[PDB]
């Protein structure tokens, strides 16, 4: 899991707005 | 397929004159959002995903906003209004270059009208 | 890309003239706060991430502060109000020098309705 | 699974309009 | 940056010059707390931290008082008010030496509005 | 964990205001 | 650093001519509590340690009592009133002599208000 | 944990003001 | 314990008034 591939795990799941 | 003209500043602004019988080419990047904003007035009733997991939509009047949330997220968006229905060609861009941050239509057709 | 033109006492004090067409580049470091204030009377409607996990977002009145919360947060901030639409190019720094501590906004399209 | 058997999936089971 | 004037009696008491385009340079060492005075009748809105763990905010109307609550607490305070918007760069010492106890400013864009 | 990273990841982690 | 002035009968009675550009230096020993009494009729607002947990604060009215509840208590006190704003420095005293028993401040900014 | 060092921590984890 | 020592951490937790 190397940083990149978090940063892309992340972009992908996290919504338009938090909350 | 309409395929967007850029901004003379910055190709991320995209300009599309609207045509009822044409589709709307939008190039989305990983981990960004596209605003897609309506005419004003214009009363948004429904769309219509290829995948409602592939995008994700979030609208506030006539400002909308798509991001894709998954790999190989080629769809199409079908939003329809009470005067127009847009549709577009969502297709997942996989190098993160060449982004759309914003895309603007200009209507001939009012123009025709007010002429 | 609208870069910002910092100030001549400190260079964490940034302007940029607002141009519709055209989007505006943010460095973002780790551990810093920037203010982004809009307009007086201004009224925000709505904003959309690249990242909503990427970045902290609080807003009081036309008072916008951002903050990155995670590694490698290149996204896009597009924050949308009544008169107008602002999009960023918010791109994390990784050696935390060259910061921006507040974006503020020179609007020429007011100055020229007012002339 | 390949990500287009995974792709494929998704485009199959996902509804026309979220929530 | 504004670097604060010490006081000729005491070095921990020191005086700084508002203006609106510099950040002012808040040295903070461990175990002290900063009492920050904003202008009398100045009605704060909002502030943010670059780190809300690092430092400890406690408010009374207009007297601020912060406190580093943790190892290398190097961040940004922008505190903003109904009048005007401050900006600070909370840098921790190491040694525990050369403490500021009281921030103190002087306006002189009231003066010059008085004038 | 060195006390830098300790420190970083306490930065990504703090929001804007405390409470 | 205001350093108090002991009384001629006993050492323990100290004496300071309050300056709003000066600190005052505070000896507090092991196991005494310390009677800081502030002028006639003014407001407490709020005050703010070093140490939340090092000293022992108590307030009645305008009579302060503070007393060391652990070890190497060197921190520094800012009580803030309606008129003014105190600032000590608390330095825990090792060998437990030479304490203060009663801090009693001299107003030179009042009685020149009166003259 | 010499002495220093748990003053050291009681001053970081300390509020402004107690209670 | 020595009872000096045992009187120095009473002081240091005492009170400054008992209830």
């Amino acid at each position: 899991k190397t940083p990149y591939e978090l940063a892309r795990e992340r972009m992908l799941r996290s919504g338009l707005t938090a909350g | 397929l309409d395929v967007p003209s850029s901004s003379r500043y910055d190709h991320r602004i995209r300009y599309v004159t609207y045509n009822p019988a044409d589709v709307v080419q939008v190039d989305t990047v990983l981990g960004v959002a596209t605003h897609i904003m309506l005419e004003e007035g214009e009363q948004y009733l429904t769309h219509a995903f290829g995948d409602s997991e592939a995008y994700a939509f979030a609208r506030k009047g006539r400002h909308i906003f798509i991001k894709p949330q998954a790999e190989l997220a080629n769809t199409n968006l079908i939003v329809v209004t009470d005067r127009r229905s847009y549709k577009f060609r969502l297709q997942m861009r996989n190098d993160r270059n060449g982004a759309m941050y914003e895309l603007a239509f200009r209507y001939p057709d009012t123009q025709a009208r007010q002429t």
